[PDB]
């Protein structure tokens, strides 16, 4: 579970990465 | 991620004192969610009646008594043996045991039809298999437990349909009525002691000191503050050529002494029950402080030579029985056995500590980065709460999310003059006292003076949540930064003018605690001027 | 904490929302 | 959330059996993370020596003995009183107590300069405040605990600077050497018993039966399989005009009987220690099964009228002392006290179950939606594992994320002919047996034949993780779908050809279990052909 929490935080951060680069692509 | 032993040892070896002070930063504080008092202890909790039962086993064991288990179920004739003719009256208090018969049912075509209409394909073979299952059930060879299983097995259908066949094709099972027997439940340990002693005396060297602490059942008119349909007797017998009531007196004293009692009273029992030698049946009283009155904890006496004779016992026997629940009532200060024994059917009030731990922070940032950012931000505000306006406090910080950098400029301000950055209530701390929730300021300037002695009392005696307004406010703000990043929002403003409710400072309360706060007619008073204006820009 | 777990799941989902509509913008 | 009471009741009343069967879906299985055996019980674990101490308290209490605490520290002359002249030899075995003097140190001027060079501003006043703190420490009026505090307070500096001053300006503190006294630690309970009894006899009604179970210290050559520098004595004294050695025999029998022992032996103690009447010092032996040999559990005797006289006791006294650790060794089957008492300095081996619960699933989908999607997908594969190739199995499903819907087309296939959809190992289940990890197939078709009796035995006796290859594989796949969605990826392929390691089926093992598996030089054999090809499209 301690591992799970970090996986979900990982999903959040790469969602923010993808949003950022999808912004400066446009 | 743990801390670097080598770096620590080196820092400490350069200068121990600086290192000792500085290394406090290596001990991370807990997530706000899990800080005391929201963090509760967890431990197993004994029941007062059972803890008293154990302490009683040990009071008996420490007097040299040998522990026994006696028959619980005894034939009525046992009661006639002990009580004599009086048993025709005493047997009123005892529960008789009854049980429903096995049904004699057959298959035959009306039922076969029902079973087919259920969707079940029945052979002649299946029909005979089930005919046998029903036979065996009549003849007592199948348990009730097992009958749905067997039926299913017979017809090669699912379990659940075994049950369906049972309730649909044979509903006459419901017409079975319980038939009583001659067997009863013991209404005191004595009803077992005689049986036990009758078998045991011949095999053993006297004197015997036996004890058992186990359930007994009475049919009372109704249940009392001090009477239940089923109670626990902490009973014993002393068997020997020389026993008299005095043995009962020392057993009662020795039992009560070990529990702290220095004071008890003996009193003749008007009943003179016939299983006791005349004039030996004695009542033992102990003082219940909360009730103010003296309460009956035990009874003792010497069995009647007539009853002993009918059990082939030719030597006197002293019996004492102490009611566990009574003693427990005295020990734990209950005034109602029903409420002590079965507290689940009564109420569970939440203490101030209980409620203070059910006040939670609503929105908090999920990412470690922003959580710490939040803490830092809190300390910044607490540091600049008194800046004279117009004020502003910028915090620019860049966050890395894999490839991309984003730069968050959080700006916290106050444009209008003659004020300060934050306001008089921003450091108010949430307390719980006497069922009430108060958001209280560290100092009472500007507080209406009616309120002050109350809030002073809550701050002194109440329990703190260790959360200040500013804490929940800022956690809310940074949580909104996170939300922003995930929502493709680059700018927003965030403001907390005057605080009116828990929600206003990003707190909430567990539903169970609210139900009580209301039911008990108490208040949730969190309010204060906390004028915090903030703008956030995300580049 | 179960409330936290659900909040983080919320952040993940809205990150996927924002990504999907940033896609159909382009 | 929770389930609908109304809907359940209605469904049940339409048709109880269907309802009972169907209603199983309202009970969610646990997250794969928390399924047995990864779900471990948590309970407090007693220490054998301390449970034996409690059981001994109760064995003594149940014989009517009165529990006492005796002095631990006793002057050497106490031992001369009890042992007589022999104490000049016996005192070798006892620890003497020693202690540091207080230092006599003064302030100025070199020290004043050190303190100033530390960055501290010292008045004449501060200098006098500290001169006094040092005086008081010399005169014994300040505790060591408190000296850093007092220094800091004196100079009005931080706490740590207080310490800094202490160690820098007064390092002569380090030159203090401990000087011994006449005080010793008791090497057996007797050394206290005499002192206790000397004061107690005159106040009390005889006979007395006292006991104490408490620490004793001996200075021995070395620590043994059966000897420690500090042990626990379960000691007692019986005081009375008619006491003899037989009382010791009865106490030893009564203590050992309650622990289950039916056989023990007495044997004269060659030592004939002088605190015991001649020829009464007796050794008590009990049988240690694992060691095969008889071990000394206790010693008893009757105190010498000479020692008793020197303590103003004019009545015989029987002493018995049982070594708690010895008895414990017999009870719990340890062969080495040092390993029983201090098991932390030895090894903690992981059982098959311990290891089976340290095998975790690596990547699992975070969102409830996709987790359930994964489970369903697993069951789908398990349903079509034998589809004759060329095969394909499509699963199209729509997921809603606030505004936007996305449609996930996960397809798992097999192009090449003469195959099946999945392959012979997809349902292999990971077991742990005798320290080994084996991924084992449900049937041994095609399994090499040396291997079969081993895997059959592991499958029979070992502990299962209750994880099949397919489980971890599919959780990995769907986790990758989630990953895809947040990463702006619309298409990918995912394949698991032949499985070679735990990693290949998306599992990992806790490092502590690996360290042992390697250390014990055992295997992790997870292998099988599992040819799973999948494509996923995200529109
Ligand atoms: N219904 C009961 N619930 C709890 N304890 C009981 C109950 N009946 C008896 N006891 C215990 O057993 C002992 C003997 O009961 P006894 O009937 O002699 O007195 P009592 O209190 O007048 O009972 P009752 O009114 O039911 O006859 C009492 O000391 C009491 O401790
Ligand atoms: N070092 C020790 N560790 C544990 N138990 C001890 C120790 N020394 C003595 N005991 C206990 O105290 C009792 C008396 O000790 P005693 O010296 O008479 O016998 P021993 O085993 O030969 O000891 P020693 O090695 O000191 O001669 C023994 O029964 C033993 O239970």
């Amino acid at each position: 579970n301690h591992m799970r929490v970090e996986y979900s935080k990982d999903l959040i951060r790469k969602g923010i990465s993808t949003i950022s680069q999808l912004k400066k692509a446009k | 991620m743990r801390f670097d032993i080598k770096k620590v040892l080196e820092l400490a070896e350069k200068d121990f004192e600086t290192a000792w002070r500085e290394t406090r930063a290596l001990i991370k504080d807990k997530h706000i969610d899990n800080k005391y008092p929201r963090l509760k202890p967890v431990y197993g909790k004994p029941h007062p009646v059972m803890e008293t039962i154990e302490r009683l086993r040990q009071a008996y064991l420490r007097m040299g008594f040998e522990e026994m288990i006696n028959p619980v179920i005894v034939d009525e004739m046992e009661i006639y043996k002990q009580f004599g003719p009086e048993a025709m009256a005493v047997l009123d208090r005892c529960f008789y045991l009854a049980g429903l018969p096995r049904p004699d049912v057959g298959l035959g075509n009306e039922k076969v039809e029902i079973i087919k209409n259920l969707g079940i394909d029945i052979d002649e073979e299946k029909k005979e298999r089930l005919r046998e299952v029903l036979h065996l059930y009549k003849k007592g060879a199948i348990d009730g437990d097992d009958l749905v299983f067997e039926i299913a097995k017979a017809l090669n259908v699912s379990n659940e349909m075994g049950l369906k066949v049972l309730e649909t094709a044979f509903p006459e099972f419901k017409d079975l009525k319980p038939e009583s027997t001659t067997l009863t439940l013991r209404s005191h340990m004595t009803s077992g002691w005689f049986i036990t002693l009758s078998s045991l005396i011949k095999k053993r060297k006297l004197p015997l000191k036996l004890f058992s602490i186990d359930r007994c059942f009475r049919r009372e008119q109704r249940e009392d503050r001090s009477h239940l349909m089923s109670y626990h007797s902490a009973s014993c017998v002393v068997v020997g050529e020389d026993v008299s009531v005095d043995d009962g007196k020392v057993v009662a004293e020795g039992l009560l002494a070990q529990f702290g009692f220095t004071k008890f009273k003996f009193k003749p029992d008007e009943k003179k029950s016939k299983y006791y030698t005349p004039e030996t049946q004695t009542e033992v009283y102990a003082y219940h402080p909360k009730l103010g009155e003296w309460i009956e904890v035990a009874t003792f006496g010497v069995y009647s030579p007539i009853a002993l004779a009918k059990y082939n016992i030719d030597v006197p026997v002293m019996n004492l029985g102490l009611g566990v629940e009574r003693l427990a009532m005295i020990i734990y200060g209950y005034e109602d056995v029903r409420a002590m024994v079965y507290p689940q059917f009564y109420e569970y009030r939440l203490s101030d500590r209980d409620i203070a731990g059910m006040i939670r922070v609503d929105k908090v940032p999920i990412l470690d980065e922003f959580y710490n950012f939040a803490n830092e931000l809190i300390d910044i505000c607490i540091a600049n709460k008194d800046k004279e306006s117009p004020c502003s406090v910028e915090v620019k910080r860049e966050f890395n999310f894999n490839g991309e950098r984003r730069v968050i400029k959080v700006e916290i301000f106050e444009n209008e003059p003659n004020k300060k950055l934050l306001g008089p209530s921003v450091l108010n701390e949430v307390y719980v006292y006497d069922g009430n929730i108060y958001g209280i300021p560290p100092t009472f300037e500007g507080v209406k003076e009616q309120y002050i002695p109350i809030l002073k009392k809550a701050k002194e005696e109440g329990v703190s949540t260790n959360i200040r307004y500013i804490d929940g406010i800022i956690y809310k703000l940074v949580a909104k930064i996170e939300e922003a990043l995930v929502s493709n929002v680059d700018e927003f403003k965030f403001r907390v003018p005057i605080v009116r409710s828990l929600s206003d400072i990003n707190l909430k309360i567990d539903e169970l605690a609210l139900k009580q706060i209301m039911g008990e007619n108490k208040v949730i008073d969190v309010r204060g001027p906390v004028f915090l204006n903030a703008k956030v820009e995300i580049k």
